[PDB]
RNA sequence: CCGCGGCGGUGCGCCGCGACCGGCUCCGGGACGGCUGGGAAGGCCCGGCGGGGAAGGUGGCUCGGCCGAGUGUUACAGCCC
RNA sequence: CAAGCGUUCAUAGCGACGUCGCUUUUUGAUCCUUCGAUGUCGGCUCUUCCUAUCAUUGUGAAGCAGAAUUCACCAAGCGUUG
RNA sequence: CGCGGAGCCUCGGUUGGCCUCGGAUAGCCGGUCCCCCGCGGGGUCCGGUGCGGAGUGCCCUUCGUCCUGGGAAACGGGGCGCGGCCGGAGAGGCGGCCGCCCCCUCGCCCGUCACGCACGCCGUUCGUGGGGAACCUGGCGCUAAACCAUUCGUAGACGACC
């Protein structure tokens, strides 16, 4: 059973291609592999764009089925995608990948350290929880 | 990557896998394909049986003990298909095959190692869902294995065992997560520096 | 040409309670419980009707030959419902010129034992499948009654004895003897 | 002719003037090709069938793109077609639902390849024309065609099957 | 105290099918599967390194058992992030499907 | 002899660097011409003139908590085209 | 393909006038190999393969009641004699 | 078995990752208040994740040495430290879990000083007590069979075999 019903107005994140990593309102469906697509506030012209290069989100919005930019400018703008996206779990694990690639050798030295002691302060508690789990078993 | 490879044959495509194995065998990487019964083939069951039985009739008339060896175990069957994709007349090709190693079921050492999966040979990916097939296990049987029953009962015995480990490992993670929450203000300015350059979010 | 959508709703009665584990439909009514897997056919089985009123099978990016199957799943489900409410009854009437086909059920259903078809000494035996209760009728002379919940199982079993009883090296235009199915129906009719 | 992605290299050309006839007629064909140099060549194949006209005895006056008046707006392209099968030579109505006349036949040329093993050098376009909603015959097209139109992308394979050429995780295809 | 010498395999020497040309070797660097990817590996020194039997001198050291053919990556080799490298002496074929050790120290960052 | 000053030849053996130049293979930028004096789009609005899907609609039916959801039809615009 | 025969009825079984093929166990063409010569006909013995199935196993046909018989399928498993 | 000293040679390497099952028009995990079974397993309910963050795009562990004199962290680690009980057999070869001795006080911030600063240069670093082939110390065990010859034939050319 699916939950994402490629409508007139599924917001879709463009997995890849010339406009990778941008949200896009599917204005209207052309064919069995191509949509008429537009990302007003994410900077993507009304153009054709295939279902293979796009993945789609729980979000919908409500322009009708060949509305003309100004009207998908709104419906995006209120409803407010670019803030609601960024409270999602997408946006925060994207913008994490981002931040690892975007990481100087310094940063990485810090983490090496910060991890180590985290992973000890976490470990000593796990050891102590098994002590309490063994004394509970007694 | 480096070190020894372990590939879990289930859900793969007999030759599609073997081409990928054989490339990396020739680049010096040690591969160990496991669980070859599970390995599966495009075309319907019989098709490939009929195609195997065609193999079995191919046989050196004037003496057969020289003639082609139609090994019956899936390990061996696959080996063959890998081998046909090596230049095995030559020294690097035989030196290659030695870097390969192939089992029916999943043995000592290799039960006890995490283990990988070639999506580009993986059946769910490479095939269409409305198409027919053989398991090299059942193929191997109807051609003259003796050991489909045994490698079943042993793998059921291994699965039951592995499940215990999976469940105990499951129980340690539940301790990790509860112990993060039971100590989250003397690691609350380390976890900070993790999530800032991406790690752990 | 791929057809964007095809679908069908089965109207489920108030007696029965189907509950689908993903794709696998299980059905329990008065009579018993049945199960069947559509882990091949590849469709979307929703149970949309609340209280519990509709099975709906979708099909979705399907070309002609899978669109067929929408309706076939839809059938093996009705066919289950009729089985677990009413239950089926295939009757099969033995037929002859001369040697009386001499039937005798022999555990409960299970063994259907046939002396004398066409004077043959070999006593044909036939197993039923699980859940298929054969029984020799009354209110009629040469006539079996195969009762069961599952159509599939009840009609192999008809056919097993209908086919076990075949003549060889003759005119089967002339030699019209054996046991064969006369009436596919139900236990309870309503 | 071959292909790439076609373009409307529209063209007009007179049969150059003799002493007897000084102002001979001009004729726009919607020649419909991958660049100029062929779309030039392709009116004259085409005109030489119709008129008594030829590369010696003529001139192209104007050749130039006609380039889409409505390319952000989806449209129902029909095409009174003609081809040459291995047997005979055959006329067709066909519908493509692209948003741009050229791209619409770009389709057609790729299907005549596939649905008939007809190569471009055998095909002839009589005329493309965009059609309204109604007056579409082909159920393939006649479905994309509604308002509350609805998909999932059911058994979505992974591509990037070589980024991780191997992995521990087996893929996923429900999304 | 670690890599530096970054990990790579020597795959074949540049070849057609009924020929092979032993100047240029084909170098399969680890973690580089695209021709976009590989513009770092250009210009870098590399080394097929061995030991063999008789001792030999070692700069900043005593005479060791180790030797090296000592080379350089010229350019990329087809879509998949293979690289072509020509060493000073030609490579000895023994090395096919072994290590070579592509460095950083003619970096260009 | 100490200069290793200035000139002419080299390198014992392994090497590394630099800057010109030739040929190449690449990679960043930035400025313009034309064109159906480009098509397309945007924004701002405005004042008009028409047609289709189809409603913040209405209505037959369904499903859910008047409202929300589904289908069906006339089509004006309080959507859009 | 099909005009007929087959009491009737094309096609159970057949099937004209035509026409499309294989096959290399028939003979021809040909002259590519061999004339510093590859033992030239039959018989015996002995292997193995093919099917272009005569038997037998399992089948579908008949203008098959039985009996007996031809048409065909998988089929080359074991048979083919004095 | 342990732990000792030289030296032919043959090479490949230059952190590890210690684990479910499988589905794919679906899965993952939590928690059960409740129910059944043998700390577990199955069930039902709800709550989370699901272009997956108890993510192989993954996790871990560190990588110039020690001084000493603060904070954060505090019983961690060791002595081929030493005995006993496990569990693991598919071709185990590995874990695991318990006493006692002695020794050490290490992850992260910081002060504070130090280590041949070899005077821009290469095979640097380890898996290394590698694999194998030759020889110098102690304790405990060890203590042949095979072939020939002969005989026999159960076998025969000789060979082979009983
Ligand atoms: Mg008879
Ligand atoms: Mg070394
Ligand atoms: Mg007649
Ligand atoms: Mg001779
Ligand atoms: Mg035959």
């Amino acid at each position: 059973v699916f939950r994402r019903f490629v409508e007139v107005g599924r917001v879709a994140y463009v997995s890849f291609g010339p406009h990778a990593g941008k949200l896009v309102a599917i204005v209207d469906v052309i064919d069995q592999n191509r949509a008429l697509v537009d990302g007003p506030c994410t900077q993507v012209r009304r153009q054709a764009m295939p279902f293979k290069c796009m993945q789609l989100t729980d979000f919908i919005l409500k322009f009708p089925h060949s509305a003309r930019q100004k009207y998908v400018r709104k419906a995006w703008e209120k409803a407010d995608i670019n803030a609601k996206w960024a409270a999602t779990r997408w946006a925060k694990k994207i913008e994490a990948r981002e931040k690892k690639a975007k990481m100087t050798d310094f940063d990485r030295y810090k983490v090496m350290k910060a991890r180590k002691m985290r992973n000890r302060l976490i470990k000593l508690e796990v050891k102590k929880l098994q002590k309490a789990a063994l004394l509970k078993a007694s | 990557e480096g070190q020894v490879l372990v590939l879990d044959g289930r859900g793969h495509l007999l030759g599609r896998l073997a081409a990928i194995v054989a490339k990396q065998v020739l680049l010096g990487r040690k591969v160990v394909v496991v669980r070859c019964e599970g390995i599966n083939i495009s075309g319907n069951f019989y098709r490939n049986k009929l195609k195997y039985l065609a193999f079995l009739r191919k046989r050196m008339n004037t003496n057969p003990s020289r003639g082609p060896y139609h090994f019956r175990a899936p390990s061996r069957i696959f080996w063959r298909t890998v081998r046909g994709m090596l230049p095995h007349k030559t020294k690097r090709g035989q030196a290659a095959l030695d870097r390969l190693k192939v089992f029916d079921g999943i043995p000592p050492p290799y039960d006890k190692k995490k283990r990988m999966v070639v999506p580009a040979a993986l059946k769910v990916v490479r095939l269409k869902p409305t198409r027919k097939f053989a398991y090299l296990g059942r193929l191997a049987h109807e051609v003259g294995w003796k050991y489909q029953a045994v490698t079943a009962t042993l793998e059921e015995k291994r699965k039951e065992k592995a499940k215990i480990h999976y469940r105990k490992k499951k129980q340690l993670m539940r301790l990790r997560k509860q112990a993060e929450k039971n100590v989250e203000k003397k690691i609350d300015r380390f976890t900070e520096v993790l999530k800032t350059h991406g790690f752990l979010v | 040409m791929k057809t964007i959508l095809s679908n069908q709703t089965v109207d489920i009665p108030e007696n029965v309670d189907i509950t689908l584990k993903g794709r696998t439909v299980i059905v329990k009514g008065p009579r018993g419980t049945l199960r069947r897997d559509f882990n091949h056919i590849n469709v979307e089985l929703s149970l949309l009707g609340k209280k519990k009123k509709r099975l709906r099978v979708d099909k979705w990016w399907g070309n002609r030959k899978e669109l067929a199957t929408v309706r076939t799943i839809c059938s093996h489900v009705q066919n289950m419902i009729k089985g677990v409410t009413l239950g089926f009854r295939y009757k099969m009437r033995s037929v002859y010129a001369h040697f009386p086909i001499n039937v005798v059920i022999q555990e409960n259903g299970s063994l259907v034992e046939i002396r004398n078809f066409l004077g043959e000494k070999y006593i044909r035996r036939v197993r039923m499948r699980p859940g298929v209760a054969c029984s020799v009728s009354q209110a009629q002379k040469d006539e079996l009654i195969l009762e069961g919940n599952d159509i599939e199982l009840v009609s192999n079993s008809a056919a097993l004895i209908q086919q076990a009883t075949t003549v060889k090296n003759k005119d089967i235009r002339k030699f019209l003897d054996g046991i064969y199915v006369s009436e596919k129906g139900t236990v309870q009719q309503a | 002719k071959a292909s790439g992605t076609l373009r409307e290299y529209k063209v007009v050309g007179r049969c150059l003037p003799t002493p007897k006839c000084r102002t001979p007629p001009l004729y726009r064909m919607r020649i419909f090709a991958p660049n100029h140099v062929v779309a030039k060549s392709r009116f004259w194949y085409f005109v030489s069938q119709l008129k008594k006209m030829k590369k010696s005895s003529g001139e192209i006056v104007y050749c130039g793109q006609v380039f889409e008046k409505s390319p952000l707006r989806v449209k129902n392209f029909g095409i009174w077609l003609r081809y040459d099968s291995r047997s005979g030579t055959h006329n067709m109505y066909r519908e493509y639902r692209d948003l741009t006349t050229a791209g619409a036949v770009t389709q057609c040329y790729r299907d005549m390849g596939a649905r008939h093993r007809a190569r471009a050098h055998s095909i002839q376009i009589m005329k493309v024309e965009e059609i309204a909603a109604s007056k579409c015959r082909r159920p393939a097209v006649k479905q994309f065609h509604d308002s509350k139109i609805k998909f999932p992308l059911p058994h979505r394979v992974l591509r990037r099957q070589h980024k991780p050429r191997f992995t521990t995780k087996r893929p996923n295809t429900f999304f | 105290s670690g890599r530096l010498w970054s990990k790579a395999i020597f795959a074949g020497y540049k070849r057609g099918l009924r020929n092979q040309r032993e100047h240029t070797a084909l170098l399969k660097i680890e973690g580089v599967y695209a021709r976009d990817e590989t513009e770092f590996y250009l210009g870098k020194r590399c080394a097929y390194v061995y030991k063999a039997k008789n001792n030999t001198v070692t700069p900043g050291g005593k005479p060791n058992k180790t030797r090296v053919i000592w080379g350089k990556v010229t350019r990329a080799h087809g879509n998949s992030g293979m690289v072509r490298a020509k060493f000073r002496s030609n490579l000895p074929a023994k090395a096919i499907g072994h290590r070579i050790r592509v460095m950083l120290y003619p970096s260009r960052i």
